[PDB]
């Protein structure tokens, strides 16, 4: 749990035109588009955090960390540059593993998905702050992702040697 | 009762 | 250094089961394509040098092999390849190198369009991850990253060439 | 010190004694 500035998360909102109103304990997915770790997107899951459990409000709001793969098509969504989204989410930085990736945290890589198209892998700088079972799930997915790459390669080529062939003999 | 932004900020 | 058993009559029996008329020396580097082995169907390299002779060079009673940590090349080298389960009765436990020198050809990361190996290349399976080292571990998704950034390449590479391809098909009909 | 060997040339030595 971090500090919460909600003025900035207002402001934050405006810019982007989102007419959406979070809750106490509402459930935000984060896509970080650039940060420390260079322009590449990645992602992180929040959670509001206005009152307390008796719902009193806290003078000095927070929000929490929630381990899980955030999913663009069923959460709620902000993108934006890591540091602007730090004015609102104070300390905000990725999170453990292969949740970094969000939408292809599980491996799942898909043609047309602008998601996929848009997924990079981790920088050294990146692996210097993981542990050893951080270091594994983020090899599995990425072992994952690329497995569905090369048979997306080799589908690719035969295509590709079949419409060369369609075109020679229509040409 | 769960509170909004602008509920949070008018207070 | 890591020194395990040789059976050189079973090196003779897959030499020339695989019609290779040369016999290696003593202080050679065998460069070994696994086909198969526990991590999986997908291929693996490893490096190995012959000890057949003492420093004297009298000859040993129980001749050794020694692990090289260098990534095969299969331009240059001596190759044999064949499944683990047969190179291992020639090579006493013989198990796969540290880090991304099991990759051999993409041990550097070197990704090309139209390279054999590198169409033959597969990423580390989750048996192989479980037994890695946090330094290898580091290693391999380095390399594997490398990889990962030019097979991106090329399917854009492919959207534009299959999509203009469409296209001058299309106005042919 | 004696030439490096090739492997039948061992297994040819390991059929002496």
């Amino acid at each position: 749990e971090y500090e919460l500035d909600v003025e900035a998360l207002v402001v934050i909102l405006r810019d982007r035109n989102i007419p959406r109103n979070p809750l106490h304990g509402e459930v935000i997915g984060l896509r970080l588009t650039e940060g420390w770790w260079g322009q590449i997107e990645r992602f992180q899951m929040v959670r509001l955090i206005l009152q307390n459990d008796d719902n009193e409000p806290l003078q000095r709001p927070r929000y929490e960390v929630i381990q899980r793969a955030v999913n663009p098509h069923t959460m709620f969504m902000i993108s934006g540059p890591l540091a602007e989204l730090q004015l609102a989410f104070q300390d905000l930085d990725l999170p453990e593993g292969p949740l970094r990736f969000g939408p292809l945290a599980n491996g799942h890589y898909v043609q047309g998905d602008p998601y996929s198209s848009s997924y990079r892998p981790v920088t050294m700088a990146e692996t210097a702050q993981m542990t050893r079972d951080e270091l594994e799930d983020v090899l599995n997915t990425q072992s994952e992702i690329e497995i569905q790459m090369i048979n997306l390669l080799e589908l690719y080529e035969v295509e590709t040697r079949a419409l060369r062939r369609q075109l020679a003999e229509r040409s | 009762p769960p509170m909004t932004l602008q509920q949070w900020i008018i207070w």
